[PDB]
């Protein structure tokens, strides 16, 4: 389209960050219920 | 969603860390009673032969 | 613990370094915009310094000293303390030329050193009351006097290189200068400018009677100095400084040049030195040499440890690591490097390892075992006093702390042997010595690089370990220093304590796999971190996306394949054991 | 001349006061500090109307004369007398304090 | 210190090696050092 295009990948990469982010605090929480 | 910086990165990254050292520190412990029990088994046994 | 982060987060949140930065910001505003960027440009510097626990930080803009009470700090998270926060005159324009400072080692006199001279100014003890000078003084002798001025305001061809204390606290403490000339200036701290020592170095490049200021013999030679560091106390040869055959303790002066070429210098006060007007060096290589010892050398670290271990810091960012052996008696190797008429003990460096920092911090495309380089940028090393084998490397770049695992393991097998075979497996595989990358003050690099003011390693019983950086925003950072991090040291003398490690198991009556703390520390074993981003105040430029993800996926690798992957089967083991045990 | 460890009598101190010193022990003023900013190659030579002219002087020769007379002495003489005024501010504050 | 005339008008001239000179009638007319530091060459500077 035009400049959307930018803030659209921003998003996705801003929503990329925040999945991975909590998988990883999942994880975390899991490893430390185990232990 | 919540806009991730330098000081944010940064500030993850140290509480990783953090809870990181204390996981190795739990674990460095769990080893060390493990270690207690085996010389006690070890000492019990020698003196049962 | 609690009291260990609490004077840390007191001392990040306190209004001075926000007034710092306040009044930097407004100076940068009143002057003119190349300024700024020098500012921002500038070499690395170091005005921190600890004086009776509190710290006391050199302000440069304004020419003053800020002393912050560490241990008043931990009090309500602001301090308590209404004269404890004293300010040393913060209204002199700057005049000379102001590099670096430098603490006595009696803690009497701090000493500022730049490229025209030296600045001394007497600061009493403190102690009592809300940490003043002695119980409650405000009155004492605070005023700057010059040193070695006129030598460097004479003749503006040569300049001031180096300058460090003399390390006693039983007679005065003097300051020794090496010079552009290879000439080394003894001062004491109650002359005006008579030379109270000086040292010529000759040996076959350098100039003893050579003719000064002009036309001169030196320049066809050329080889100028570069750095000088002192060593701990071993023993000098039985012909160079003395003519007997005694012992005798001293403190050797290793001069690290431009390209690599180590010399060995043996400067005391103790005793008078007979040959020491002769430069001893340059120090032969062992087996061989790649490229006189480093790319482009620029600093050299003596570890007070035995053996004595130097790090060599070049600006491409290698860290050499060398050991000092004695002299070879195969080959003529300790007669031909000498100077004088008599065969002096001149040992040899063998290089055991070439650690590559990371500098710039760049994209994913490294391992995971390693670092890498990137842009050449000057470091300069720090020795911890937490271990003299752990040491510390700071630069524009960022900083990094690197711990010698192999050298305890070459002390074992010097001493008995090698023994415990995690340990065994730790000094083969997996890494070699332990590099962790704290700090990073330059993202990547299309950032600036940000030189970072000062930086010093508290450790205290109350206060714990911590590291402080104080970069050129006068923001301060405090990080945690944990036993974890760090590879386990036996209690010694070349070694300080850190955390208990039992090795050699038996396994007769159970069914184990050696230590369970070795082999929980080797199956967590690293050599790959993920630095801290520093962000700065004034916002240079905002982080990408992109290069946002591509950080934190870096991260998430790395901890995923060296700390998340070795402690999901380290509880596996401890879950199968337990039954075992209970059988 | 310039100004090493010299025999000087007229600014440059020994001790407490004013003695023909030879060798560099205690700092006078600031005598130097100014010679190593004034350290240069050029001079400021003073005109006199003495010489036997040809005709009229030409408006652009003197332009260019009085151009190059001003750039060497903004570059010669003004930086420094700034530089000397720096230093002498530099210490009035801390005089006061 | 001297004056120098030429058809251009007059120069002043001080010695700066007058400063090496006194250092070396003040260490001795026997030291090497010395004699080595007086056989230096260095450069003076015009002043029209």
């Amino acid at each position: 389209e035009n400049q959307a295009k930018v803030t659209k990948e921003s998003d996705s990469i801003l929503n990329g960050i925040r999945e991975e982010i909590a998988h990883f605090q999942k994880e975390l929480d899991d490893l430390k219920a185990r232990t | 969603a919540t806009a991730m910086t330098y000081a944010q990165l940064e500030n993850l990254i140290n509480k990783w860390s953090l809870e990181l050292e204390d996981q190795e520190k739990h674990f460095l412990q769990q080893a060390t009673q493990v270690n207690a029990w085996d010389r006690t088994l070890m000492q019990n046994g020698e003196r049962i032969t | 613990m609690a009291a260990g982060e609490h004077w840390q987060s007191a001392l990040s949140e306190h209004a001075l370094f926000s007034s710092l930065k306040e009044r930097l910001r407004d100076v940068e505003e009143l002057r003119e915009e190349g300024e700024r960027r020098a500012s921002k440009d500038k070499q690395l510097r170091n005005l921190l310094c600890v004086l009776d626990g509190d710290l006391l930080v050199w302000d440069a803009e304004e020419c003053a000293f800020h002393t912050v009470t560490l241990r008043s700090l931990s009090v309500e998270s602001t301090g308590s303390s209404s004269s404890g926060e004293q300010k040393l005159l913060c209204t002199n324009p700057p005049l000379f030329d102001v590099n670096e400072v430098l603490l006595s080692p009696t803690q009497h006199h701090v000493a500022l050193v730049g490229s025209k001279g030296v600045m001394v100014l007497e600061i009493p003890k403190r102690w009592g009351k809300k940490s003043e000078f002695e119980g409650g003084e405000k009155t004492v002798n605070c005023r700057t006097i010059p040193i070695a001025e006129r030598i460097f305001t004479s003749s503006t061809s040569l300049l001031l290189k180096q300058a460090i204390w003399y390390p006693s606290e039983t007679q005065e403490p003097h300051l020794i200068l090496l010079t552009s000339d290879n000439i080394l200036r003894l001062y004491n701290l109650q002359d005006l400018f008579t030379p109270v020592k000086v040292i010529s170095l000759s040996s076959a490049e350098e100039e003893t009677t050579l003719p000064h200021n002009g036309r001169s013999y030196k320049a066809s030679l050329g080889e100028t100095a570069v750095a000088c560091d002192f060593g701990p106390l071993a023993v000098l040869p039985k012909g160079f400084g003395q003519h007997s055959k005694e012992d005798t303790v001293a403190y050797p002066l290793y001069i690290l040049y431009e390209t690599g070429e180590t010399y060995l210098m043996y400067i005391d006060l103790q005793k008078s030195n007979i040959t020491v007007g002769k430069l001893l060096g340059p120090l032969p290589m062992y087996p061989a040499a790649e490229d006189n010892y480093g790319y482009d050398a620029c600093a050299l670290l003596c570890l007070p440890c035995v053996p004595n271990i130097i790090v060599i810091a070049t600006e491409s960012g290698l860290l050499y690591h060398c050991v000092v052996l004695e002299g070879e008696e195969d080959d003529e190797q300790t007669s031909n490097k000498s100077w004088n008429s008599s065969c002096d003990l001149i040992p040899s460096l063998y290089v055991f390892e070439c650690v590559e920092l990371e500098l710039a911090l760049k994209f994913a495309t490294e391992e995971e075992e390693s670092l890498e380089l990137d842009f050449a940028c000057p470091i300069k090393l720090h020795r911890d006093p937490i271990c003299p084998s752990r040491y510390h490397c700071t630069h524009v770049a960022g900083v990094h702390s690197v711990g010698l695992t192999w050298f305890n393991k070459l002390e074992k097998f010097l001493s008995s042997g090698e023994e415990d075979k995690d340990s065994l497996q730790e000094l083969a595989a997996e890494q070699k010595c332990l590099v962790e990358h704290i700090l990073c003050t330059k993202p990547l690099r299309c950032r600036l690089p940000s030189p970072i003011q000062g930086f010093w390693i508290i450790s205290d019983l109350f206060l714990g370990t911590s590291m402080i950086c104080i970069t050129c925003d006068f923001e301060c950072i405090v990080r945690p220093l944990l036993t974890t991090i760090r590879p386990p040291s036996p209690p010694l003398l070349c070694s300080q304590s850190d955390k208990s490690s039992t090795e050699i198991l038996p396994h007769v009556l159970a069914d184990v796999k050696g230590p369970f703390e070795e082999h929980i520390r080797g199956i967590l074993r690293r050599n790959s971190a993920n630095p801290l981003l520093l962000n700065s105040s004034s916002k240079d430029s905002s982080p990408p996306p992109e290069e946002c993800l591509q950080l934190l996926s870096r991260a998430t690798q790395v901890f995923r394949e060296e700390y998340l992957l070795k402690q999901d089967l380290a509880n596996e083991e401890i879950q199968r054991r337990v039954k075992l045990l209970i059988a």
